[PDB]
């Protein structure tokens, strides 16, 4: 689980 | 020189516009495209920088809202843009979760990216 | 309960109006309040939070940019809203000013704000 | 200073 | 230099501390909040011939989080100045990151803000 | 640990570092060049027994901008981790305080990030 | 500078 997407935050 | 479409390593796509007044607005998505990954930004920089090769200051909001789905979070990018052959936004960014009182210590997690306008 | 004014412990006085598609719109000034201190802000915040005593998140951003001024540097204001009798805007902020390249490393301040509903 | 000081209460 | 002691954060957390001569901080921390539980080593420096001008005392140090009886694979350190005088504090800004595996770095370290002074507040 | 030795970020700054078994870090940091003025003390902490899932190494540390030559008021902070393997390097976030007085104390503290690696660019 | 800017990263 993630606090918000990590695609947003340069990851996961 | 910032309005445009923005990427960063990932491919997460960042499309803003930048007034006359000020105001950064658009909206920031995944590279897969979908609707559910889509956010609104708001957010101000710098209309009159420097012109002595400084950067221009500006910062964004995105609460982790919309639509579809609410992760109870925002995270905040504060940088510059770098005008130029690659122009690059260079960011810090302050995520934070809403929490309870006695989890506020940890409702703040902190990081940087870079955009360019070149899709990788 | 995010709309209205709210005060730094000096005072200084955030005035901030929260619509109903998640958008913060307003002004930040100084205690005295002369226009030359006035500068926009614009941010977003969760308008469907958790109604268990948890926070509200939000941010702000202010370049510092007026008709009267310019520091060529902008602050986001990263936090959460909690309400009640005692309501508070607790934040953590990110300064950065326009620089060189090789000055960047030096353009980043950071920081922290409390904002109350009263001086 | 970088911006005005009565902007930003904690260091 | 003033920063010898034992302080506490606003969240009840307990740092003794000892300065050294030669810029070095040593002692323990126990934490109030988090994975953690007792005592956890810390190191760190400071300046040990701060300016003449009224200036604070600027220091940092880390603590890895584990002991014996816990390991929360993570790491905080501390940033900040010791201001003597009426009320002595230490105001600090922290960064705590955990090991992550590549996909999660991004969320692998918090922020924060804590002061230290010598009354353990409620 | 795959710690103990010499680290360079892209501008070539310097640190050698021993990471013992008592979970300490020590050593110095200076510039690419090296001089003695431009040599700080560096001391910290690591996690001695890291996950064994694929996770990286947490750690931290500090060095007081005090030497024999100068003395800027001031410290860095920094906290990261170590991920070993084919390309290893150090992640890290960084804090910097100087000492202010107290009107000044607002804009104490720079943020920022470095990365090193065990190869000298 | 406030420290050295070469430990940072930058100058
Ligand atoms: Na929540
Ligand atoms: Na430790």
């Amino acid at each position: 689980r993630d606090p918000a997407p990590a695609w947003a935050h340069g990851g996961g | 020189g910032i309005t445009g479409t923005w990427y960063n390593q990932l491919g997460s796509t960042f499309i803003v516009t930048a007034g006359a007044d000020g105001a950064l607005t658009g909206t920031y998505e995944s590279a897969v495209g979908n609707a559910e990954s889509r956010y609104v930004l708001t957010g101000r920089y710098d209309s009159a920088p420097a012109t002595d090769g400084s950067g221009t200051a500006l910062g964004w909001t995105v609460a982790w809202k919309n639509n579809y789905r609410n992760a109870h979070s925002a995270t905040t990018w504060s940088g510059q843009y770098v005008g130029g052959a690659e122009a690059r936004i260079n960011t810090q960014w302050l995520l934070t979760s809403g929490t309870t009182e006695a989890n506020a210590w940890k409702s703040t997690l902190v990081g940087h990216d870079t955009f360019t306008k070149v899709k990788p």
